[PDB]
């Protein structure tokens, strides 16, 4: 339909080519294939769903801005409500096969499972833990003892309530905090609109409207009129094709990374520097966000210091 | 289970599928004509003048490279597909065949032991053994434990209940051991910690 | 102008099959479906959600099912569980097991060269 729409005589034309148009949508088939491959893998992690607990102060903690809000229509978090909030000729686009609903069940569902049996659950059966004793096995896993946590268990829940306070408007405030998403957004619009004005090209041919060639010029003159036509179209959908492949791959990397990161970092404590985010990691919890994933990391930074004198053992007997 | 369910093995065979469609098709497109007179050059050299077969073969000639292009493309493509593969392949052999990795679901769901390669054709088999929790009790448990005025912390565990005893055990599998000094260090007071329990802590010296 | 998709529990299963109309609306195209993946012809809609067998679009899958026939369904996510969260309790495992699992990587290509020529 791209090359030859409502064209007898340039899809018998087209017939003389070899199977490129097969290619094609071969091609186009294995990407949106591997898209919901790549959903699936990022999100579909635990085939275990976990209902949300009825309360929101766990030890002090208030998780009310990445939990449901049950109370809105979209069943999103406050955070989820704004990600998706920010952002925003034969071509037919595919729905996902996970909607976008589905997506914030299985967040939610890693959320649940998180904060009632921390890692656990993504490593064989759940089992219920009070969450000031999976942040004191979280400390203990930097290199911080238990007494620090449950001594200072008012202060570290204010500091991360805050933090997740200052996460929501930090996303408000900058326009770019989502920006790879809508440059992918944006990459493949510009694709289609490329490729939807490559058809208004001459290539060489006497009219760039195929049926002006067939209205205007004898078959014996039409058909070459028309090959240069199918030269031209059939040049840009393998140049469009081979785009999306390139980047079908760079989001295949993408949601292979994303994958690592949620089981490494949200199904456990990673002691990777830098693998997610600035600090010691002590957990991490999920946001679904439109193509995409959006991770909170929570970590242990050192505040203040003193300098000491210090000695690497000590002589006595 | 591999032998009785092939598509266990699919990743392989589909590799080695799309490389053979690709071939197929690179062979297929030698047939079309691409829109000269016949898709054999011999039979354009035996049937038309010069001047005219070299206009016949000259488009025969763009269609076979139009097409060799494509297929070498597709080729880099999934070679760089294939390659991610064996990266991927070759971090996991050296990270939980050579030791023992602390990386969650990397080798296997549970928590991991070992893993063990096997050969296969145009590819690798990792066969992944891991630790997993298969019966679970329910027990009261408290952060601390008040003795005589300062707070006790397990060194290496968690502090359980049964329903009238205390004791403490490790955090992976359920063996109580009588809570003493050896078992806890001691930091802070008993008014701090929220949640604190009274209970015994046993001195091993005091009876000797 | 979309395409047309058959969706076949298999020869070696059934010779019923239906046919999905990816963004043509059941009025322009009798267990007639619209949804938003567009117009399913021949499975029948249920109510109960199962887990996804043979993908449609948009939370909807299809399978074979019981007098046979093909049902379209809402995809289930996943079995349920009791997060249980309790701030005095702990659940910790008494006995254990030992898992073997298997993951399959490509690692080479089949090696070609092509003569130009
Ligand atoms: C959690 O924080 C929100 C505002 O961010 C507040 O409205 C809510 O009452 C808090 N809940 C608890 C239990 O502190
Ligand atoms: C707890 O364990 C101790 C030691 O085995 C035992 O004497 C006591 O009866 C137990 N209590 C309960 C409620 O099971
Ligand atoms: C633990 O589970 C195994 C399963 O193979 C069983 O044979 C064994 O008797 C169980 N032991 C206990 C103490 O539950």
């Amino acid at each position: 339909m791209y090359i030859c729409g409502d064209s007898t005589e340039c899809s018998n034309l087209l017939l003389q080519y070899g199977s490129f148009c097969t290619q094609l949508n071969r091609a186009l088939t294995g990407i949106a294939v591997e898209q919901d491959k790549n959903t699936q893998e990022v999100f579909a992690q635990v085939k275990q769903i976990y209902k949300t607990p009825p309360i929101k102060d766990f030890g002090g903690f208030n998780f009310s801005q990445i939990l449901p809000d049950p109370s809105k229509p979209s069943k999103r978090s406050p955070i989820e409500d704004l990600l998706f909030n920010k952002v925003t000729n034969g071509l037919t686009v595919l729905p996902p096969l996970l909607t976008d609903e589905m997506i914030a069940q299985y967040t939610s569902a890693l959320l649940a499972g998180t904060i009632c049996s921390g890692w656990t659950f993504g490593a064989g059966p759940a089992l219920q833990i009070p969450f000031p004793m999976q942040m004191a096995y979280r400390f203990n896993g930097i290199g911080v003892t238990q007494n620090v946590l449950y001594e200072n268990q008012k202060l570290i829940a204010n500091q991360f309530n805050s933090a997740i306070g200052k996460i929501q408007d930090s996303l408000s405030s900058t326009p770019s905090a989502l920006g790879k998403l809508q440059d992918v957004v944006n990459q493949n619009a510009q694709a289609l609109n490329t490729l939807v004005k490559q058809l208004s090209s001459n290539f060489g041919a006497i009219s760039s409207v195929l049926n002006d060639i067939l209205s205007r010029l004898d078959p014996p003159e039409a058909e070459v009129q028309i090959d240069r036509l199918i030269t031209g179209r059939l040049q840009s959908l393998q140049t469009y094709v081979t785009q999306q492949l390139i980047r079908a791959a760079e989001i295949r990397a993408s949601a292979n990374l994303a994958a690592t990161k949620m089981s490494e970092c949200v199904l456990g404590q990673s002691k990777r520097v830098d693998f997610c985010g600035k600090g010691y990691h002590l957990m991490s919890f999920p946001q679904s966000a439109p193509h995409g994933v959006v991770f909170l990391h929570v970590t242990y930074v050192p505040a203040q210091e003193k300098n000491f004198t210090t000695a690497p053992a000590i002589c006595h007997d | 289970s591999l032998s009785s369910t092939p598509s266990a093995l699919g990743k392989l065979q589909d590799v080695v599928n799309q490389n053979a469609q690709a071939l197929n098709t690179l062979v297929k497109q030698l047939s079309s004509n691409f829109g000269a007179i016949s898709s054999v050059l011999n039979d354009i050299l035996s049937r038309l003048d010069p001047p005219e077969a070299e206009v016949q073969i000259d488009r025969l000639i763009t269609g076979r490279l139009q097409s060799l292009q494509t297929y070498v493309t597709q080729q880099l493509i999934r070679a760089a597909e294939i390659r991610a593969s064996a990266n991927l392949a070759a971090t996991k052999m050296s990270e939980c065949v050579l030791g023992q990795s602390k990386r969650v679901d990397f080798c296997g769901k549970g928590y991991h032991l070992m893993s063990f390669p096997q050969s296969a054709p145009h590819g690798v088999v990792f066969l992944h053994v891991t630790y997993v929790p298969a019966q679970e009790k329910n027990f009261t448990t408290a952060p601390a434990i008040c003795h005589d005025g300062k707070a006790h912390f397990p060194r290496e565990g968690v502090f359980v209940s049964n329903g009238t005893h205390w004791f403490v055990t490790q955090r992976n599998f359920y063996e109580p051991q009588i809570i003493t000094t050896d078992n806890t260090f001691v930091s802070g007071n008993c008014d701090v910690v929220i949640g604190i329990v009274n209970n015994t802590v046993y001195d091993p010296l005091q009876p000797e | 102008f979309g395409g047309v998709s058959v969706i076949t529990p298999g020869t070696n299963t059934s010779n019923q099959v239906a046919v999905l109309y990816q963004d043509v609306n059941c009025t322009e195209v009798s267990n007639v479906f619209q949804t938003r993946a567009g117009c399913l012809i021949g499975a029948e809609h249920v109510n109960n959600s199962y887990e996804c067998d043979i993908p449609i679009g948009a939370g909807i899958c299809a399978s074979y099912q019981t007098s046979q026939s093909i049902i379209a369904y809402t995809m289930s996510l996943g079995a349920e569980n009791s997060c249980a969260y309790s701030n005095n309790s702990i659940a910790i495992p008494t006995n254990f097991t030992i898992s073997v699992t298997t993951e399959i990587l490509p690692v080479s290509m089949t090696k070609t060269s092509v003569d130009c020529t």
